[PDB]
């Protein structure tokens, strides 16, 4: 695309840069073009693209979210074309993200925390999908996020141990899945416990640091629960 | 709504 | 533009959603394209023009002094290029809003609430122009944000009392530019010193809310003579 | 930085 002539290198350097800038659409848009110079990402670039995207989306996604309240109360046509604009450019960048993990990220991806990162990025963005998804595709949509999800935890039991962040971030995710979009609450509640609970008991062999980034996404574990229950 | 993972995760 | 198939209620509708839905960049098409039917805009519609333009405007701005920064401490070209970038998003931005003054709304622009509002945007955006400009051009920039600033200010001492919101916002626009774009600090204090006097002599004349109104704008006075001096 | 006018005025 347009970021073909730019060097991999300066496209990473200008990622970083516009994420200090808070230009999302920008780290977006360079990271893509960085996925597409075709070598596999390292740890650090495979969380740039990820807070590139998710920024992008998450804009989306509450605008959406204020739209579709807007239309839900007032049932021209006006409030329903925004909505829908909104809607397929969030479509769209989901789409965009889902087209970088099928070429081709995922199918290079190895070792577990890379794989298990893409898998879980998959299983998010359908998520998101689903959040706005209302036709003969709903529950394709869905079994798409559940299996991504589904792939990526068998993985990540197999391969990573249980407090390690992206293990407790996927298992966070997909327990959110069943709370919202699945109708499954109490699989949300009990995969939420025991991912704590699992994560809690792994706590002591670890490092001050990497105790803090465990704990962090605990925290949030705990906090749904609360919600939840 | 429910809290969701960061995006950068180690 | 791509505006120009939907109707003009419609445009203004869809910037109100735009608004509450923090879809800044959206509003302000929408209200470029309402502007562009060719119809004068009423007072609520001045105001959304702005605050969408000002919204842009205003991301680009704190995206360009965040590179800005950057750039200067490390005084490769990327910190550069993408400060440019930045850059010449903004200066289109700001050309896009000159551009919808000069074609046509401030020569339509008859009575004085309009008038003003429009020429003290026109200072704005040449202010925020200045605000990056290096060039041969940046005396001629600044002049022409005072140029705008000053019609705007003989207007608006002849035809609206020291209150008045439009007023006092230009006033206080016009102070900023002398403390930060034309190296006039005693200037711009004293006209900050004496906008807020008159104003605060002519309060009894208002209302609760009007006075709400006007006093909200003397506050940004008073803080920013608190800063100066 | 100064403060500038909010962009709506009545
Ligand atoms: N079987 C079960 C018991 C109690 C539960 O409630 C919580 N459990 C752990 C945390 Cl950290 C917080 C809560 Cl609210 C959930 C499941
Ligand atoms: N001649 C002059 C005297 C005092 C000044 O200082 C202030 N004047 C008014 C307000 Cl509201 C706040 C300050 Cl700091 C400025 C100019
Ligand atoms: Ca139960
Ligand atoms: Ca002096
Ligand atoms: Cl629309
Ligand atoms: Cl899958
Ligand atoms: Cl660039
Ligand atoms: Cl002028
Ligand atoms: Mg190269
Ligand atoms: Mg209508
Ligand atoms: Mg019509
Ligand atoms: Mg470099």
């Amino acid at each position: 695309g347009a970021m073909g002539s730019m060097e991999r290198a300066s496209l990473i350097q200008k990622a970083k840069l516009a994420e200090q800038a808070e230009r999302y659409e920008d780290m977006a848009a360079f990271m893509k073009g960085a996925v597409e110079k075709g070598e596999e990402l390292s740890c650090e670039e495979r969380n740039l693209l990820s807070v590139a995207y998710k920024n992008v989306v998450g804009g989306q996604r509450a605008a959406w979210r204020v739209l579709s309240s807007i239309e839900q109360k007032s049932n021209g046509p006006e409030v329903r074309e925004y909505r829908e604009k909104v809607e397929t450019e969030l479509q769209g960048v989901c789409d965009t993200v889902l087209g970088l993990l099928d070429s081709h990220l995922i199918k290079e991806a190895g070792d577990a925390e890379s794989r298990v990162f893409y898998l879980k990025m998959k299983g998010d963005y359908y998520r998101y999908l689903a959040e706005v998804a209302t036709g003969d595709d709903k529950k394709r949509i869905i079994d798409s996020a559940r299996s991504a999800y589904q792939e990526a935890m068998d993985i990540s039991k197999k391969e990573m141990p249980p407090t390690n962040p992206i293990r407790l971030g996927l298992a966070l995710n997909f327990s959110v899945f069943h709370y919202e979009i699945a109708n499954s609450p109490e699989e949300a509640i009990s995969l939420a416990k025991t991912t704590f609970d699992e994560a809690m008991a792994d706590l002591h062999t670890l490092s001050e640091d990497s105790y803090k980034d465990s704990t962090l996404i605990m925290q949030l574990l705990r906090d749904n629960l609360t919600l939840w229950t | 709504r429910s809290h969701s993972s960061p995006a950068s995760l180690q």
